C-alpha cells in the first residue's frame, strides 16, 4: 500500500523531499499525484506525473518551487519542495491512478496515509 | 439467462449479463435486459420487439438505455459522461445479403469532471458554455434528438473464421432541429476476405474504417462523439485510443501558459486501414488446425481535428493535419480454446508520432455460457 515519508517542520525558505512507495508494487502503469490538506481546508491538488512519465503538471501556487519525479525503476515517487512558505503547511497525501491524470481527489484510486509538513514564519 | 466474462488489454475485465423473454406476459412483445461493465464503461439497456408488428419484412424495435463513461480509464483526457435515452428503429431487408435501418433517438448527456483542455473548451464555447479553465469541477447537460440511418452488407461465407466475401456497415446520424447540439456523424466499416487457394488456407484480408462528423450552423460536434484509433481492434501495436490529437491543458489553480501532453482526445475525422495475410499454422495439420488461425498484418491509421486552430497555437503540433499516418506490423494468433475465443498479437509500430504510446503485446479473451 502507498506510504509517505519525509515530512516534518522547517522554517520558511527551507527545502524538503517527500517520498512515496508501495511494498512490492511499482508506478510503471500508474498515474501518480500529490495532494495536500491545510488545516480546516479541503484536499487540494499539488502535482502529478503522467503514466508515460514524460509530462508533469503542477498547481500554480507551487509551480517553479516544487518538482514531482520518479526514480528509474519507478519504485518511488518524489516531491522536491523548495522555497517553502507558511501556506505550504498541510498534510501531504500520495495518490495513484490507472487512467490519465486528474486534479480531483475522488478521481484517484489509491491513497497513502499522509505525512505532516509544517512551515514556520 | 446468459452471462459472459472477458479480459483484454483494451478494456480490462469485461462482464456481460442478459435475459431475453420472447413473449412477456402473453403480450406478444419480446423483452430483453442486458448489461455490460468495463474498466471505463457501464451500460444497461431494455430491448423491445414484436414480430406481430412486422409488415412485409419491415420490423420495429425499441431500446431504453443507460451509460456511464469514464474517459480517464479509456486513456483519454479525463471526463465523465452519464447518459440515457431511447431508440425506435425500423429494419428493412433489401435482399439476402443487405439490410437497412432507420430510427429516431433521444439522448440526455450529463458531463462532469472535465479536465480543462483547449479542444474540449473550444466545443464548449461554441455552445455558449464558459466554465472555469482552472478547475475540474464542472457540469454540462444537453438533450438531443437524432435521426439514425444504417446499411449492412454481409456476404461472408462463415461467421467465426471468414475465408471469402465482404462485410460493409455504414451508419449515420444527425441532430433534429430542437436539439441542444447541432451536428452530423458518419461511420464506415469494411472487411474483405479473398482466398487464393482452393482449400482457403491462404486468405488475404483487407479492413478499412472511416469516420467524419462536424457541427452545424456554427456549432461543433461534441467531443464525446469523437472517433479514436489505436488498439487491438484498430491499429495494433499502439495503446488504445492513443492515435491523433493530444490534449493541451489549461493551468490548474486552487480555490482563491498551457501544457502539452500525451493524453489522446480523439478527433472528428478518422481513417484506418489494414492488410492481413492469413496462413496455415505451422505444423499443426491435425484436427486442431480448423480452430486455429495465424496471420501477418500491416496496420495504419490517423485521427485529426478539423477545427484545430494551428494559428492561435503555433507552439503546438498541428492536430488538424490528416497526413500523420501511423503504421505498424506484426503477427496475430486466433484460437477457439476451451476457455473461449482467444486473440493474441505482437506488433511493432514502425511509424509513430510525438505522444503516441506503444503496446506491442495485446490480447483479448472472452467466455460466454
Ligand atoms: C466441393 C466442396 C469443397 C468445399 C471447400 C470448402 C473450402 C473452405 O471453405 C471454408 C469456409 O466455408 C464455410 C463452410
Amino acid at each position: 500500500q502507498l506510504v509517505e515519508s519525509g515530512g516534518g517542520m522547517v522554517q520558511a525558505g527551507g527545502s524538503l523531499r517527500l517520498s512515496c512507495a508501495a511494498s512490492g508494487r511499482t508506478f510503471n502503469g500508474w498515474t501518480a499525484a500529490w495532494f495536500r490538506q491545510a488545516p480546516g481546508k479541503d484536499r487540494e491538488f499539488v502535482a502529478a506525473i503522467s503514466r508515460s512519465g514524460d509530462y508533469t503538471y503542477y498547481t500554480n501556487s507551487v509551480k517553479g518551487r516544487f518538482t514531482i519525479s520518479r526514480d528509474s525503476a519507478k519504485n518511488n515517487l518524489y516531491l522536491q519542495m523548495d522555497s517553502l512558505k507558511p501556506e505550504d503547511t498541510a498534510v501531504y497525501y500520495c495518490a495513484a491512478k490507472t487512467g490519465t491524470w486528474a486534479t480531483m481527489d475522488r478521481r484517484y484510486d489509491y491513497w497513502g496515509q499522509g505525512t505532516r509538513v509544517t512551515v514556520s514564519a | 439467462f446468459n452471462f459472459g466474462i472477458g479480459y483484454g488489454t483494451e478494456s480490462g475485465v469485461s462482464f456481460q449479463a442478459g435475459v431475453q423473454q420472447d413473449n412477456w406476459l402473453g403480450t406478444g412483445y419480446a423483452v430483453g435486459i442486458n448489461g455490460t461493465k468495463n474498466d471505463y464503461q457501464t451500460y444497461a439497456e431494455l430491448s423491445v420487439t414484436n414480430p406481430y408488428f412486422t409488415v412485409d419484412g419491415v420490423s420495429l424495435g425499441g431500446r431504453l438505455f443507460y451509460n456511464d463513461f469514464q474517459a480517464d480509464d479509456a486513456d483519454l483526457s479525463d471526463y465523465t459522461n452519464k447518459s440515457y435515452g431511447t431508440d425506435v428503429t425500423l429494419g428493412f431487408p433489401i435482399n439476402e445479403y443487405n439490410s437497412l435501418r432507420a430510427g429516431l433517438g433521444y439522448v440526455h448527456n450529463s458531463l462532469s469532471n472535465m479536465q480543462p483542455q483547449v479542444a474540449m473548451w473550444r466545443y464548449l464555447y461554441s455552445m455558449g458554455e464558459h466554465p472555469s479553465t482552472s478547475d475540474q469541477d464542472n457540469s454540462f447537460k444537453t438533450d438531443d434528438f437524432t435521426f439514425n440511418y444504417g446499411w449492412t452488407y454481409n456476404k461472408l461465407d462463415r461467421g467465426y473464421f471468414p475465408t471469402d466475401g465482404s462485410r460493409v456497415n455504414l451508419t449515420g446520424k444527425v441532430t433534429i432541429p430542437g436539439s441542444d447540439n447541432e451536428y452530423y456523424k458518419v461511420t464506415l466499416d469494411t472487411a474483405t476476405y479473398v482466398p487464393i487457394d482452393d482449400d482457403h488456407k491462404w486468405v488475404v484480408l483487407g479492413r478499412t474504417r472511416w469516420g467524419y462528423g462536424d457541427g452545424l450552423g456554427g456549432k461543433e460536434m461534441p467531443f464525446y462523439e469523437n472517433f479514436y484509433a489505436g488498439g487491438s481492434s484498430t491499429v495494433r501495436g499502439f495503446q488504445s485510443n492513443t492515435i491523433g490529437p493530444k490534449a493541451v491543458y489549461f493551468p490548474h489553480q486552487a480555490s482563491n501558459d498551457l501544457s502539452k501532453s500525451d493524453d489522446a482526445v480523439g478527433g472528428n475525422a478518422m481513417a484506418v486501414a489494414s492488410l492481413e495475410f492469413i496462413t496455415p499454422t505451422p505444423f499443426i495439420s491435425d484436427k486442431y488446425a480448423n480452430s486455429v488461425r495465424t496471420s501477418f498484418f500491416w496496420d495504419m491509421g490517423t485521427v485529426w481535428d478539423t477545427n484545430w486552430d494551428s494559428s492561435q497555437y503555433s507552439g503546438y503540433p498541428d492536430y488538424s493535419d490528416p497526413s500523420n499516418i501511423r503504421m505498424s506490423a506484426g503477427i496475430a494468433l486466433q484460437w477457439m480454446s476451451p476457455l473461449g475465443p482467444l486473440v493474441f498479437s505482437y506488433a511493432q509500430p514502425f511509424k509513430k508520432y510525438d505522444g503516441d504510446k506503444a503496446e506491442q503485446f495485446q490480447f483479448n479473451i472472452g467466455k460466454t455460457w
